[PDB]
Protein backbone atom coordinates (compact mmCIF):
# COMPACT_ATOMS: atom_id res chain seq x y z
CA UNK A 1 0.00 0.00 0.00
CA UNK A 2 2.12 2.51 -1.01
CA UNK A 3 6.30 3.24 -1.76
CA UNK A 4 8.73 1.85 1.02
CA UNK A 5 11.24 5.07 -0.49
CA UNK A 6 14.89 3.89 0.77
CA UNK A 7 18.05 6.27 0.30
CA UNK A 8 19.90 5.21 -2.89
CA UNK A 9 23.61 3.52 -2.72
CA UNK A 10 25.00 6.73 -3.81
CA UNK A 11 24.58 8.24 -0.75
CA UNK A 12 25.74 5.31 1.79
CA UNK A 13 29.10 5.40 0.16
CA UNK A 14 30.33 7.77 3.01
CA UNK A 15 33.56 7.50 4.67
CA UNK A 16 33.22 4.67 7.22
CA UNK A 17 36.25 4.18 9.92
CA UNK A 18 38.81 0.94 9.54
CA UNK A 19 39.44 0.43 13.46
CA UNK A 20 39.03 -2.91 15.56
CA UNK A 21 37.04 -2.77 18.71
CA UNK A 22 39.61 -2.47 21.11
CA UNK A 23 41.30 0.50 19.46
CA UNK A 24 38.19 2.18 19.49
CA UNK A 25 37.44 0.92 23.10
CA UNK A 26 40.87 1.99 24.42
CA UNK A 27 40.13 5.82 23.03
CA UNK A 28 36.57 5.88 24.07
CA UNK A 29 36.72 7.88 26.80
CA UNK A 30 39.12 10.57 25.02
CA UNK A 31 36.58 10.03 22.20
CA UNK A 32 32.85 10.69 23.48
CA UNK A 33 33.86 13.52 25.32
CA UNK A 34 35.69 15.70 22.68
CA UNK A 35 33.46 14.64 19.62
CA UNK A 36 30.22 14.91 21.46
CA UNK A 37 28.28 18.23 19.17
CA UNK A 38 28.09 15.58 16.27
CA UNK A 39 27.51 12.64 18.26
CA UNK A 40 24.23 13.99 20.27
CA UNK A 41 23.08 15.89 16.68
CA UNK A 42 22.90 12.92 15.08
CA UNK A 43 21.57 10.83 17.98
CA UNK A 44 18.86 13.45 18.92
CA UNK A 45 17.80 12.91 15.50
CA UNK A 46 17.49 9.37 15.73
CA UNK A 47 14.95 9.68 18.96
CA UNK A 48 13.67 12.68 17.23
CA UNK A 49 13.09 12.21 14.05
CA UNK A 50 12.27 8.04 14.77
CA UNK A 51 12.83 7.51 11.25
CA UNK A 52 16.45 5.46 10.42
CA UNK A 53 16.14 7.56 6.83
CA UNK A 54 16.07 11.28 8.02
CA UNK A 55 19.17 11.32 9.89
CA UNK A 56 21.64 10.24 6.96
CA UNK A 57 23.43 13.29 6.67
CA UNK B 1 -69.66 8.84 44.03
CA UNK B 2 -70.34 10.59 40.85
CA UNK B 3 -69.57 9.26 38.00
CA UNK B 4 -67.04 12.48 37.20
CA UNK B 5 -64.22 10.56 39.56
CA UNK B 6 -64.49 7.81 37.47
CA UNK B 7 -64.37 9.22 34.29
CA UNK B 8 -61.71 11.86 35.01
CA UNK B 9 -59.50 9.12 37.06
CA UNK B 10 -59.41 6.29 34.30
CA UNK B 11 -58.43 9.20 31.74
CA UNK B 12 -55.95 9.63 34.21
CA UNK B 13 -55.27 6.07 34.20
CA UNK B 14 -54.98 6.02 30.49
CA UNK B 15 -52.66 8.89 29.81
CA UNK B 16 -50.33 6.99 32.72
CA UNK B 17 -50.72 3.90 30.38
CA UNK B 18 -50.02 5.75 26.68
CA UNK B 19 -46.40 7.11 28.30
CA UNK B 20 -45.40 4.09 29.91
CA UNK B 21 -46.22 2.27 26.75
CA UNK B 22 -44.37 4.40 24.10
CA UNK B 23 -41.72 4.61 26.37
CA UNK B 24 -41.47 1.04 26.29
CA UNK B 25 -41.29 0.40 22.45
CA UNK B 26 -38.36 3.95 22.56
CA UNK B 27 -36.71 1.63 24.56
CA UNK B 28 -36.89 -1.47 22.48
CA UNK B 29 -35.73 0.50 19.85
CA UNK B 30 -32.96 2.70 21.35
CA UNK B 31 -31.33 -0.33 23.25
CA UNK B 32 -31.41 -1.80 19.92
CA UNK B 33 -30.41 1.26 17.62
CA UNK B 34 -27.12 2.05 20.13
CA UNK B 35 -25.89 -1.36 20.95
CA UNK B 36 -24.98 -1.71 17.01
CA UNK B 37 -23.97 2.23 16.22
CA UNK B 38 -22.50 2.28 19.78
CA UNK B 39 -21.92 6.06 20.16
CA UNK B 40 -24.17 6.07 23.08
CA UNK B 41 -23.75 6.24 27.30
CA UNK B 42 -24.66 2.55 27.50
CA UNK B 43 -23.32 -0.61 25.79
CA UNK B 44 -19.70 1.14 26.09
CA UNK B 45 -17.59 -2.07 26.10
CA UNK B 46 -14.14 -1.72 27.97
CA UNK B 47 -11.09 -0.73 26.26
CA UNK B 48 -7.17 -0.06 27.42
CA UNK B 49 -6.65 3.49 28.73
CA UNK B 50 -4.11 5.30 27.02
CA UNK B 51 -2.23 6.54 30.05
CA UNK B 52 -0.91 2.98 30.45
CA UNK B 53 1.53 4.00 28.02
CA UNK B 54 5.39 4.41 28.50
CA UNK B 55 6.49 7.59 26.63
CA UNK B 56 9.61 7.72 27.87
CA UNK B 57 12.79 7.22 25.12
CA UNK B 58 13.73 3.79 25.10
CA UNK B 59 16.74 2.28 24.40
CA UNK B 60 16.24 2.01 20.33
CA UNK B 61 15.98 4.97 18.57
CA UNK B 62 12.60 2.87 16.58
CA UNK B 63 9.85 3.23 18.67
Amino acid sequence: PGIVELPTLEDLKVQEVKVSSSVLKAAAHHYGAQCDKPNKEFMLCRWEEKDPRRCLE
Amino acid sequence: DGPEKNYEKTMAILQIEAEKAELRLKELEVRRLMRARGDGPWYQYPTIDKALIDHSPKTTPDN
